[PDB]
Parts: C-alpha cells; structure tokens; sequence
C-alpha cells in the first residue's frame, strides 16, 4: 500500500531542464526522509540527493550538486527533484525512495531521463504471425514488430494482461538510425490459432502513439 | 568517502546451491549512534530494487528466510542458503552512514541449468511493413540454455553481414532460461528481388545446426 | 560527514 509514483521524466536537450516529480501514498509521507537515486541504463545505482523529515537537512552527491535542487511538500505528499544543465551523463531511470531512518525501504518504479538533442518518434507496429510455410503443428508462435520509436520506454502486454504464459519482449536494440526497435513473442498451442484472438497491447508514451494490433494467420 | 566493492561481479550457480556474496569497505559504517548502515538490495530486470538485509542482518518484510546477511565493520556478507529459479538478479549492498551514501558495483547471479535446444521460428515480413517501403525478417530462438547461439542469415544463398540485429531475454525466473531474436532488415526493394530467407542456428544443445527457412512472396 | 539517522521530530 506504500507507493511512491514518479513522473516528469522524459526527452531533454543537452544544456535543459526537468523537474521529477514523486507523489507518495499509503504512509505518513511527513514521518520520513525522502531520497533520489539513478540508475544509467546498463549500469549501477547511484544515490543523488535526500531530503529529511521536515527538509531541515539536504544532502547532494558531488555528482549533482549545483544543478539538483531537492523540494517537499509535506501538505501535497509530493517531492521534486529539479533538474537544470543536463548533461549527457544524467540520463537514466531515477528513483524516488523512502528512507526507514535507517534504510531506503520503498522504492518507486522509475522515470527514464533521456538527455539527447534527437527527437521522440512514435513506432510502426506489424504483426508477426504464426507459422511460416508448413502450417499447424503443436506449439505456435506469434507476436508483434515495434519499430523506429525514439525515445525509451515502450510498454508491451497481450490481451491487455489476460495473457502472459509464454510471452518474451525483447530489450530494444538501438539501430544506426538512431531508433529503437523490439519485437515481442508468446508461444501458444497450434490448436488454438483462429480460436481465440491474440492482441499486443502497445505504449510508447512519449510519443502519444497507443497500439491494438490483431495477430492472425494468412494465406501464404 | 566510502567505496563499496563486491565479489564477484557475477556468478553461475544451480539450483538448491549455497551462495556467498561479498561486500567490503574502505572505511568502516559504525555510526556515531553505534548502529551500522549495511543493507542489501536484489533487482530484477526493469524493476526497481528491492531491499533484502539493512542494517547487517535484518530481513525486509516479506524476504523468504534463504536470504540473510553477516559482518561487521569493513566485511559483509550476503547468503542465498538454497538458490532458486527467481533468484535470478543483480544484489547490491549499500551504506547511510555518511554521505555520501554509496553502493556496491552489483553482483549478477545467473542460474546454472540443464542444456536446452533452442525451438527456432522464422517470420516472413507482413505485407504492412512491406508497404512502407521496409522489410524485417525474423528468427526466434526459444527457451535456449546456455545463452550463446550463434545466427547466420542467409538470401538465396548470400552471406549476411552487420545488417541483422540480436537481443536476448534476461534469465527466465521460472525455467532458468534464455530467449532471443535476430532482425534481418532490408528494403522491400531488395526483399522482393530474392526466393529464399534463411536461418541457421548453433547451439550446444543442438547435435547440428538447424536451418529454419521460407520461400517468398505473399502466394 | 556522518548522515541524519533520525527524524528532523528530534
């Protein structure tokens, strides 16, 4: 029931500014300390800035300092995390974490940060149907295409969650184009082709583009 | 400044084995109130870390009883008593007792598993990508262990090179293994001006390589 | 150097 949900990440030129926000909820959010931390994609964690209690004391990594200012509203239960100059180095999933007192016990899910001077694009998405030449068999595979969007993430599911056995998205691969592209897959049984319907579900958020696409055999 | 240092960085285990993970400081994390600031965090792939151990030894709410934490002063330790299938993650240990506050590099445990071949599946391009003017070509290997494959593409018997891009699945958490899938992209110009789309697979689990393949056209 | 282990309540 403890949540907290950060927001206002997002696509950033180099030089520009940001502001995250953390909503929490299903606590006293005036009892605790709040910290940031950040995550560069493929990469460790790194904690960036506290604020306590009542924001009697802050604290910032060297990294950041300057740049970062931390901020609470203890009447609105949201903190922030105001971001100027950014660099190239800042880009990654920023967390926003309780602290205990002793430990930061509750971490929020993330709000990638990508500072690029390239622009978002929405993605293509084609279907990848099952069974290609021989047909039938006993375990199909389908799925769906999601090509050419800038920037990350994108957000697939199947039958709008109904649907989760067999399921692998694939991590996106960055093209030379700059764009990214993955495909996700379910294995489900032959029988059932042209029984039941099999929709991917996708969001790429920053670029407004929400996706139904029907996957369904054909004639060849 | 504390830096924190882990071993290893990464390891394989089986299931149901005992491992040990390391964390060492370069300063000691007594506070000034003689508690100590050690906690261990576990995260799975593109989710948040999760807290295991804080302060040296207590278990988080919710943290199966494998899971336990030893040390004191520059040397901590986390065990996993009976490794399991979801274990599967990268474990940080970190410290609050001066600020900064700091984490290890991680330690990466992958589970060591059975041999398993992969199912291979080609995917011919939909006619609605051939209509705006691009062509993606497929191949899923699935439910593969160990993580090394190699895929070769091949058009009417020409070799591929650097136009086809891979990504595999992080570790599954309930059969321990992996999946993956090569993008062959051409123009439709260049699709439609060739027969056969092949790929051949390599892997251990694998007696020969197996060729998955198909003959174009919308027919 | 060393961090507030406390709430800023005390």
């Amino acid at each position: 029931e403890v949540q907290l949900v950060e927001s206002g990440g997002g696509l950033v030129q180099p030089g520009g500014s940001l502001r995250l926000s953390c909503a929490a909820s299903g606590f006293t959010f005036s009892d605790y300390g709040i910290a940031w931390v950040r995550q560069a994609p493929g990469k460790g964690l790194e904690w960036v800035a506290f604020i306590s209690d009542l924001a009697y004391t802050i604290y910032y990594a060297d990294t950041v300092t300057g740049r970062f200012t931390i901020s609470r509203d203890n009447s609105k239960n949201t903190l922030y995390l105001q971001m100027n100059s950014l660099r190239a180095e800042d880009t990654a999933v920023y967390y926003c974490a309780r602290d205990n007192w002793d430990a930061m016990d509750y971490w929020g899910q993330g709000t990638l940060v990508t500072v690029s001077s390239a622009s978002t694009k929405g993605p293509s998405v084609f279907p990848l149907a099952p069974s290609s030449k021989s047909t039938s068999g006993g375990t199909a595979a389908l799925g769906c295409l999601v090509k050419d969007y800038f920037p990350e993430p994108v957000t697939v599911s199947w039958n709008s969650g109904a649907l989760t056995s067999g399921v692998h998205t694939f991590p996106a691969v960055l093209q030379s184009s700059g764009l990214y592209s993955l495909s996700s897959v379910v294995t489900v049984p032959s029988s059932s082709l042209g029984t039941q319907t099999y929709i991917c579900n996708v969001n790429h958020k920053p670029s407004n583009t929400k996706v139904d696409k029907k996957v369904e055999p054909k004639s060849c | 400044d504390i830096q924190m240092t882990q071993s290893p960085s990464s390891l394989s285990a089986s299931v149901g084995d005992r491992v040990t993970i390391t964390c060492r400081s370069s300063q000691s994390l007594v506070h000034n109130n003689a508690n100590t600031y050690l906690h261990w965090y576990q995260q799975k792939p593109g989710k948040a870390p999760k807290l295991l151990i804080y302060k040296v030894s207590n278990r988080f709410s919710g943290v199966p009883s494998r899971f336990s934490g030893s040390g004191s002063g520059t040397d901590f330790t986390l065990t996993i008593s009976s490794l399991q299938p979801e274990d599967f993650a990268t474990y940080y240990c970190s410290q609050n007792t001066l600020v900064p506050w700091t984490f290890g590099q991680g330690t990466k445990v992958e589970i060591k598993r059975t041999v398993a071949a992969p199912s291979v599946f080609i995917f011919p391009p939909s006619d609605e990508q051939l209509k705006s003017g691009t062509a993606s070509v497929v191949c899923l290997l699935n439910n593969f262990y160990p993580r090394e494959a190699k895929v070769q593409w091949k058009v009417d018997n020409a070799l591929q090179s650097g136009n086809s891009q891979e990504s595999v699945t992080e570790q599954d958490s309930k059969d321990s293994t992996y999946s993956l899938s090569s993008t062959l992209t051409l123009s439709k110009a260049d699709y439609e001006k060739h027969k056969v789309y092949a790929c051949e697979v390599t892997h251990q689990g694998l007696s020969s390589p197996v060729t998955k393949s198909f003959n174009r056209g919308e027919c | 150097a060393q961090s507030q282990r406390a709430p800023d309540r005390v």
